[PDB]
């Protein structure tokens, strides 16, 4: 009980940040994998427009 | 003769381009994949521990 609310307030400030990103973001995540995804999504799009 | 070494000349340079262009193409695919384990800390040492 005590590593898990240890990690708890930890998980939640994770989910938080995660759902405040994923809103600045056009596309909604939903997984790490998904989230490294729209990472390299993202660094295409920054060569193309400089 | 003079055109001769723009065109050669030219064919470098595009063949530079192109690695350059990949190597970010690279690097892009591999973040792509890879982050969520990057740069962690060896399984191998703690296991023998």
């Amino acid at each position: 009980i005590q590593s898990l609310t240890a990690r708890a307030p930890v998980w939640l400030a994770a989910q938080d940040t995660l759902n405040q990103l994923c809103e600045q973001s056009g596309e909604t995540l939903a997984s790490s994998n998904d989230v490294t995804e729209y990472m390299q999504q993202l660094l295409e799009r920054e060569r193309e427009a400089t | 003769l003079e055109r001769d070494a723009l065109a050669e000349r030219y064919a470098t340079l595009s063949f530079d381009v192109q690695k350059i262009q990949r190597a970010h193409q690279a690097f892009s695919q591999f973040v792509g994949k890879h982050l969520s384990v990057a740069f962690d800390t060896d399984p191998e040492a703690e296991i023998r521990e």
